[PDB]
């Protein structure tokens, strides 16, 4: 919930 | 009686 | 579908298109969740040539690929999010928050975001480095909804990781710069701006009494307690954890949450299907049976009483647990009247079996509530009448037992509970 990594 | 704090 | 090798001779080239096109197949390469080569993006040294890259301002596609394959990087373990900030990274995205392009800027809304989110250090280097001002300037316009919906969702969670973590808190200086546009997200009727700025909320009234009066004072209290009602679980958990956070403190900050009406919800919190709801609504019901006697009055006129009898009935212990905490604050500083109509709702029984529990806390809370209303029934001259009360269902038996044990506090109680009233 801390990190957020964008996906396609 | 005292409020505890998380 | 590149090699590292591959992008690293495509980064090496000193050609501007060549380095656009391998920066778009890292960025390729960091999106995919099962497993993403990201400590191998970091061991070839890409990461200082993604930080230049985003201050080419003449080739806008190579910030956003930069900006993404960084942001990626960066949502990992803190080794590798200190490897962006190491790069220089936090003022170069800083500048990009004043991109013409939205999804640029948003994008450097995300990274700031995943830099604040690795904790308390991060998260001061970017406030620091001047990320608030900008930041909230983004949000400057006179009604929310003409933001795309996306871009205020990035925001609202990247204002949310600037409020996050303790040890120390956030500068209070910038949580004041803040909490204005934080009240303004709060009231937006999108259900994840909603949630992530009651997760900000919980997080600023969590500590020292002076910043939860920080937060009560902007008049987030009612709103919090509409939210306290949604149907949707992902608003209510932070919103009752927010509401649980706030009666911790002063008295006054605690009748600021009844008055806002909090207790009419109680019923269905206490009963929630969910966990950690019931334990988190159990452990705020116990701060506030900790208030003053006219705030547990509330609580008895709301008809709560019989929903904590049965939480310390039939729950999670841990639930249990904060049920036990709620009775003893409850017995120590309610009224005589109070007291017995607390038995009258039958908690003897459930209180007596979890005398017999694995846990050394647990019996100290209970056998010091058993004191209480014994301290009670003194003043009623009926002590025999809860002697042969506590006698009927098992109690003594537990009492007797806990007489000697480990734990030097329970069996001082115990003893003192014996032969002050069974003998």
């Amino acid at each position: 919930q801390r990190k957020r990594q964008k996906l396609m | 009686e005292e409020k505890r704090k998380r | 579908n590149w090699s590292v090798e591959d992008i690293v001779k495509g980064i090496n080239s000193n050609n501007l298109e060549s380095q656009l096109q391998a920066t778009q197949a890292a960025r390729k390469l960091l999106s995919r969740e099962k497993q993403p080569p990201i400590d191998n993006i970091i061991r070839a040294g890409l990461i200082p040539k993604f930080v230049s890259f985003l201050g080419k301002t003449d080739c806008s596609p190579i910030q956003f690929e930069s900006a993404w394959a960084l942001t990626n990087i960066a949502s990992g373990t803190s080794e590798q999010t200190k490897a962006v900030v190491d790069g220089g990274a936090i003022p170069a995205f800083i500048s990009l928050l004043a991109s013409p392009h939205a999804h640029i800027s948003e994008q450097a809304v995300w990274a700031l975001g995943n830099i604040a989110g690795d904790g308390s250090a991060f998260r001061d280097l970017v406030i620091k480095h001047g990320a608030i001002d900008p930041l909230l300037a983004l949000l400057a316009v006179p009604d929310l909804s003409t933001l795309a919906c996306g871009y205020l969702r990035n925001l609202t969670w990247t204002l949310s990781n600037l409020c996050r973590n303790k040890n120390p808190a956030p500068p209070l200086d910038a949580v004041e710069q803040i909490l204005p546009t934080l009240v303004r997200l709060l009231h937006h009727n999108d259900p994840e701006v909603l949630a992530d700025s009651c997760w900000a909320i919980s997080y600023l009234t969590d500590g020292p009494n002076e910043r939860i009066e920080m937060v009560v004072k902007k008049g987030v209290v009612p709103q919090l307690v509409k939210l306290l009602g949604a149907t949707e679980l992902p608003i209510v958990t932070p919103a009752l954890r927010a509401i649980g956070n706030i009666v911790t403190g002063t008295d006054e900050q605690t009748q600021k949450v009844i008055d806002a009406g909090a207790l009419a919800v109680f019923p269905s919190l206490l009963t929630n299907p969910k966990t950690n709801i019931q334990k988190e609504a159990t452990w705020t019901m116990s701060n506030i049976t900790a208030g003053r006697q006219d705030q547990i009055q509330q609580v008895v006129n709301h008809g709560l009483v019989p929903f904590l009898v049965g939480v310390l009935s039939k729950a999670d212990f841990k639930t249990q647990k904060e049920a036990a905490w709620a009775i003893t604050n409850y017995t120590s500083g309610g009224t005589v009247e109070q007291i017995v109509y607390l038995v009258h709702c039958g908690i003897i029984e459930p209180l007596m079996n979890l005398l017999s529990a694995k846990d050394t806390k647990i019996i100290q809370v209970i056998l010091d509530a058993i004191s209480n209303i014994f301290q009670a029934a003194e003043k009623l001259g009926e002590t025999e009448k809860l002697s042969i009360m506590i006698e009927e269902c098992g109690g003594l038996d537990k009492i007797e037992a806990l007489q000697r044990h480990e734990n030097e506090s329970v069996y001082k109680a115990s003893l003192n509970l014996i032969e002050k009233y069974f003998s």
